[PDB]
């Protein structure tokens, strides 16, 4: 797998990222369907993964951390003091 | 005389005079010292007032300047006629004005050293034509003005050079069809690479594609295409391909109606793989890949040279393309 | 309106060129003997269209007025053309001669002569032509490209139109528009193709939607409706006629519209549409390499379930949308479209090699 | 040319420019049998000849340069040939500057 | 793409340029943006399969220079947003390895681990010639991965504001197959010897130093055939000490033990089929808290 | 010497002293009397 800020892990071969319930064959309708009639008579008799794609994988899948994060540091702000 | 204006207006007056009475070898063979560039003017803004059927001032002025040695003012004088030209008409006249014009730039700006190869934009102006009713007389185009220098970008000897190339490949392709010369006029080098490939004239494409710094899949294409045509015909279409491809290659082998023209198209894509590049594969990859595309392998000439090169880029396009006993075969 | 209904409605001037001839010089003779009129009629087309778009843009109807007589007249000379059985061209008489469309190879002679001047009526009719390019109403964008597209049939008609079409794309700001712009443009078809594929990847951003978020403006606004029926037709007629203009606008180098139009074929779209793509490529497939791409392309994207080896049998697809929008409409040009598809590129290429390179040939599924 | 017969002589370049004869060792010497016929300064010449026969000219150097080599030259005359370039445009400038004037004069 | 046998592709220092060695005898350049990719770049002169391209940094200049098999490497330059070649350097016997640059202050000197039992080093300015070095008398069998050291002086020792001048000497290590690993040490010109360990009982596999931009701290993590991870750790001031530290008893052969920007996350790759982050917690040793495939 | 380090500094540079010859032409005729 590839690398970027510390602890963000990008795409580059074969890693477990985000899941979301959209899988074949589940409850509530969602399907899919994949490249099945692309080899037909002759064909290389090798199977191998088609094409790529660029996700992300994440760990925190938060969006009200940041007042959390901000307000010790809002108060922190006022008891720092700049040393130059 | 001493009054510049008076001066101005005599010279403008014998202008006249002597383009009404066609005694134009008079002004050429005349020196002016100092007063070149008001002579210069006057003539100019003859040539805007009056027509182009009268003479040719510009013309006139190409031969002052090259009678008082100024090649550069004779180069942009004869770049602003051939612009003037083009404006006026896009027809097979107006074109090969274009290139005589283009040519003679590109030879004055070689007798000079290459400090001044490159040209500013001309000297803007409109050629009113006859005057009396439209002021504009243009059969086949809009207006008759050459682009102003508002927007200053030096033109260098490459874009001249494509330009030159351009207005002869529309001359070529108006020639190999007199109803094409106003398609040409506005058409795309693409549609310029794709009309001289189905016609024949390889070369001119070529040389076009080497120029534009463009891509050759559509040239390969075609020459897969007629290849597998002239593989699945017969003589009459070998006479076909010959009376067009007798004019192609250095026939080194004499030639004769006996052999197919497979061997000629091999020898042509052997000399033009030489011409291009002995060492990029592209060319010959996307051969192989349209020969498969359409159903046959490489043929065994091609299986040897690239077999010479490598093997596993052989091996690999085997297994894409499903040829799974040539490819074992190979790699035992 | 009444006497292009009660044309329309007949078949009798559809025989005998005397007919034709003196309508046509009925039609030129109109605004020879009305000068200021065209322009009063013009200024009032004009501020209709300006009053429609203001009273669109503050939420009241647009207003319904009478002032729509050239659209009227330009729609008469449209349906004689297309109606007439008969091909004596009269866009090569209508348009002007100094669009460039000649065939020269000498000299200064031979439709080469430099310093000549067109006629009077036909310099007359290209000014006007000109003029209404800029600051186009908004009620005319229909009926131009419909007049494009009848003015288009005949191979030098459709050079003609070709070569103003040419003459007027390019670095413009006055053909871009639509309410105050020329439709009949490069760029300006590009970026309306562009924001029909905006449009599509906001209601999904990939290939073959499966719900719509919100109804876009394409399919609930007749006007826009009308216009690509219109621009369609014309492409369709431009390269049915000719050949070098096909060519031109298939090799364009600012952007690839066969990959837009093969993504438009993938996802779903209403069969009018449907119909009239698929009519398109056919009509681009009408050369023999132009062929061979396009079967390539459909032996690797595969419209129809082609089932020889593995694969879902009537899955998603052409047969899903004949026994689903077709059946709904009771109208079914579709399969017509496929059929002379598919016969128009088996005749210019035959299947020697089904697929890319990982299929082999069998006509067996179809 | 010792008989003395220009108009025959362009058009004898013009037939052999177009059917092209010999390899580059003897298209060199073609191209460069001009100037005999381009000093000169007598005998009627006209301006579109002169201007058709320029063309062919620069058209068939055009062709030589990029038939020798993709955008350079070969064997050892490569300043010589150089020179001779340029004094051939000189004079094909000055015998087209003489056919300018003599068709000025004839249309007195 | 994943049709092909790519080794490690990598990021442009924004994050919107992507690029992968495949082997197709080419590199291949994409520039990804909101959610599809476009291949772009499609650099043709990479004789062989390509192992890995190393970064440069942005302040100095984009340099990719690219490492493939038959004994090459290819650095290249970026002009208008394209690419081009501008060095070629060859004349091996044994099968060139990886290559890596250097950080920051180090400097931009590019580190071509050659197996000819010697080492190669290629130091470049900015826009001049290229300084080939040339250390012969390895041991044995030749080298195979080589790391070099931070921008400042070895030995993770706090230093006082405005006082400490990161100087440009060289600290590098290289491991092959010797059974050991030692590090050198040199002067602008001076390569000597600095500390011995005799510790690995199988072939020394693969080595790894971690410069982290932040800290001066120094460690090693190695990987042999049996699957001895040590983490030779170096957090004294101004010395050098390695302590043989087993991460975890594994049973393949790890060849490669990557870390991110800031040497912090260590990310293995070998037989294992799968890729745990065996991350540094806040009090030492080591914690597997994320497993992915390989 | 002043820039010429190409087409367009030449350029520049041919620009530059023409309007340094326009300038000292322009001065002279202000400085005798008119």
């Amino acid at each position: 797998v590839g690398w970027g800020p510390n602890w963000t892990l990008v795409h580059n071969g074969d890693k477990l990222s985000e899941r979301l319930n959209a899988e074949e064959d589940r409850d509530m309708d969602t399907i899919d369907y994949g490249f099945l009639p692309k080899p037909t008579s002759a064909k290389s008799l090798t199977e191998s993964p088609f094409k790529v794609h660029v996700e992300k994988l994440s760990l925190e899948q938060k969006t009200k951390d940041l007042q959390s994060y901000l307000l010790p540091l809002e108060i922190e702000l006022k008891n720092s003091t700049v040393d130059k | 005389i001493p009054d510049t204006s008076r001066q101005l207006d005599c010279l403008r007056q014998l202008v006249v005079v002597l383009c009404e009475r066609s005694q134009l070898q008079d002004l050429v063979e005349f020196p002016y010292v100092n007063l070149h560039n008001e002579v210069v003017g006057i003539i100019e803004s003859r040539a805007r007032a009056v027509d182009l059927m009268t003479h040719n001032y510009y013309e006139l002025l190409y031969a002052f300047h090259i009678y008082r040695h100024n090649y550069r003012k004779a180069g942009t004088v004869m770049f602003e006629y051939g612009m003037r030209l083009g404006r006026e008409v896009r027809t097979l006249r107006g074109l090969q004005k274009q290139v005589n014009s283009y040519l003679a730039c590109l030879n004055c700006l070689r007798l000079i050293r290459p400090e001044y190869a490159w040209i500013v934009q001309p000297v803007s102006g409109a050629v009113y034509e006859r005057p009396g009713a439209s002021p504009k007389r243009n059969y086949d185009g809009e207006s008759s003005a050459v682009p102003s220098s508002s927007q200053i970008e030096i033109l260098e000897l490459r874009d001249l050079e494509k330009e030159y190339v351009l207005a002869q490949t529309r001359l070529t392709l108006a020639k190999h069809n007199p109803s094409t010369a106003a398609i040409a006029g506005s058409s795309a080098a693409e549609e310029m690479v794709a009309l001289l490939v189905q016609a024949g004239l390889f070369d001119t494409a070529i040389s076009l594609c080497q120029t534009f710094k463009l891509g050759l899949t559509s040239i390969f294409e075609g020459l897969a295409c007629k290849c597998i045509r002239l593989q699945q015909g017969g003589e009459a279409a070998q006479a076909e391909a010959w009376e067009w491809l007798a004019a192609n290659q250095l026939a080194t082998v004499i030639t004769t109606k006996e052999s197919s023209a497979t061997d000629e198209a091999w020898r042509l894509m052997i000399s033009y793989l030489d011409k291009y590049e002995s060492k990029n594969t592209l060319y010959h990859h996307c051969i192989i890949n349209k020969l498969l595309s359409h159903g046959v392998p490489l043929p065994n000439w091609l299986i040897n040279r690239y077999k010479a090169m490598d093997a596993a880029e052989l091996l690999r396009l085997y297994l894409k393309y499903d040829l799974l006993e040539e490819a074992a075969e190979l790699v035992l | 309106l009444f006497l292009t209904e009660a044309v329309v409605g007949s078949e009798s001037f559809c025989t005998d060129e005397f007919f034709i001839r003196r309508i046509h010089k009925l039609v030129t003779d109109f605004p020879t003997l009305m000068p200021m009129k065209v322009k009063q009629l013009r200024n009032r087309a004009e501020e209709d269209a300006r009053l429609i778009q203001m009273s669109m843009q503050m939420g009241n109807e647009p207003p319904a007025s009478l002032r729509r007589d050239l659209e009227h007249l330009l729609l008469l000379i449209g349906e004689l053309y297309r109606k007439d059985p008969f091909h004596l061209e009269l866009a090569l008489e209508y348009w002007c001669p100094t669009e460039p469309l000649q065939s020269t190879s000498l000299m200064g002679s031979f439709l080469g002569v430099a310093h000549q001047r067109p006629p009077q009526r036909q310099v007359l009719l290209s000014k006007f032509v000109r003029q209404m390019s800029d600051l186009l109403p908004a009620t005319l964008y229909l009926p131009y490209l419909k007049m494009l597209r009848g003015l288009a049939s005949g191979p030098q008609c459709a050079h003609y139109c070709f070569s103003l079409l040419k003459a007027n794309g390019g670095s413009s700001a006055e053909n871009l528009q639509a309410a105050g712009g020329s439709p009949v443009s490069w760029d300006h078809f590009f970026h309306s193709l562009m924001l029909y594929h905006e449009h599509l990847r906001r209601d999904l951003p990939n290939t073959d939607n499966i719900h719509q978020r919100h109804p876009p403006l394409r399919g609930i606004t007749q006007r826009e409706l009308d216009g690509l029926i219109a621009c369609l037709q014309l492409t369709c007629t431009i390269i049915d006629w000719s050949e070098s203009a096909r060519l031109a606008l298939c090799e364009h180098a600012q952007w690839m519209p066969v990959v837009v139009i093969l993504g438009l074929l993938q996802c779903s779209i209403p069969p009018l549409l449907k119909a009239e793509l698929l009519k398109t490529l056919a009509a681009f497939g009408k050369s023999p390499e132009i062929a061979a791409s396009l079967w390539q392309s459909l032996e690797y994207t595969q419209i129809l379930q082609t089932v020889r080896a593995t694969g879902l049998r009537q899955g998603v697809g052409i047969e899903v949308e004949l026994n689903e929008i077709e059946s709904r409409c009771e109208e079914y040009p579709l399969t017509r479209a496929f059929c002379q598809l598919i016969s128009t590129l088996v005749e210019s290429s035959f299947p020697t090699n089904l697929g890319a390179g990982l299929r082999a040939p069998g006509f067996e599924p179809y | 040319y010792s008989q003395e017969q220009f108009s025959e002589a362009a058009s004898l370049l013009l037939s052999l420019m177009t059917a092209r004869i010999a390899p580059c060792s003897f298209w060199l010497t073609l191209l460069l049998d001009a100037l005999p016929l381009l000093e000169q300064k007598q005998v009627i010449f006209s301006a579109e000849q002169t201007y058709e026969l320029m063309r062919c000219l620069e058209d068939r150097m055009a062709a030589k340069l990029e038939s020798t080599s993709p955008d350079e030259i070969q064997k050892q005359d490569s300043s010589i040939d150089n020179t001779k370039v340029e004094m051939l445009r000189l004079a094909l400038a000055r015998n087209l500057a003489r056919a300018i004037v003599t068709e000025g004069a004839l249309q007195e | 793409s994943h049709e092909d046998m790519i080794h490690d592709a990598q990021m442009d220092y924004y994050g919107i340029r992507l690029a992968t060695c495949s082997s197709d005898r080419s590199v291949k350049i994409f520039d990804v943006k909101n959610g599809g990719q476009i291949l772009i770049a499609d650099l043709r002169g990479h004789d062989g399969p390509v192992w890995q391209v190393a970064w440069a940094h942005p302040m100095y200049g984009n340099i990719l220079a690219s490492c493939s098999y038959d004994r090459k490497v290819i650095i290249w330059k970026e002009e208008n947003g394209t690419w081009e070649k501008t060095y070629e350097y060859t004349g091996h016997d044994s099968s060139v390895n990886s290559v890596c640059w250097a950080p920051h202050d180090f400097g931009l000197v590019l580190a071509c681990g050659s197996s000819d039992g010697a080492i190669s080093i290629l130091t470049f300015t900015g826009d001049g010639p290229w300084e080939v070095k040339k250390i012969s008398n390895a041991h044995t069998i030749g080298c195979n991965a080589v790391s070099w050291a931070p921008s400042v002086i070895p030995g993770s020792l706090v230093d006082q504001p405005s006082s400490q001048k990161p100087n440009y000497i060289k600290r590098f290590v290289s491991g092959g197959c010797d059974n050991l690993v030692k590090i050198w040490r040199e002067e602008d010109g001076q390569w000597k010897e600095d500390q011995k360990l005799e510790a690995h009982s199988d072939w020394v596999r693969d080595v790894a130093w971690a410069p982290s931009i932040g800290l001066p701290t120094s460690t090693i993590a190695s990987c042999s055939q049996d699957g001895r991870v040590y983490i030779w750790t170096s957090d004294d001031a101004a010395t050098n000490c390695w302590t043989p530290k087993l991460l975890h008893k594994f049973n393949d052969v790890v060849w490669h033990v990557s870390w991110s920007i800031t040497a912090n996350i260590l990310a293995v790759s070998g037989g294992d089929n799968k890729v745990t982050l065996w991350k540094e917690s806040v009090d030492g040793q080591w914690a597997c808290i994320s497993d992915v495939n390989k | 010497l002043i820039q010429c380090y190409s087409a367009k500094g030449r350029l520049a540079q041919s620009e530059m002293a023409k309007r340094v010859a326009n300038i000292l032409r322009v001065v002279l005729s202000l400085q005798q009397p008119p």
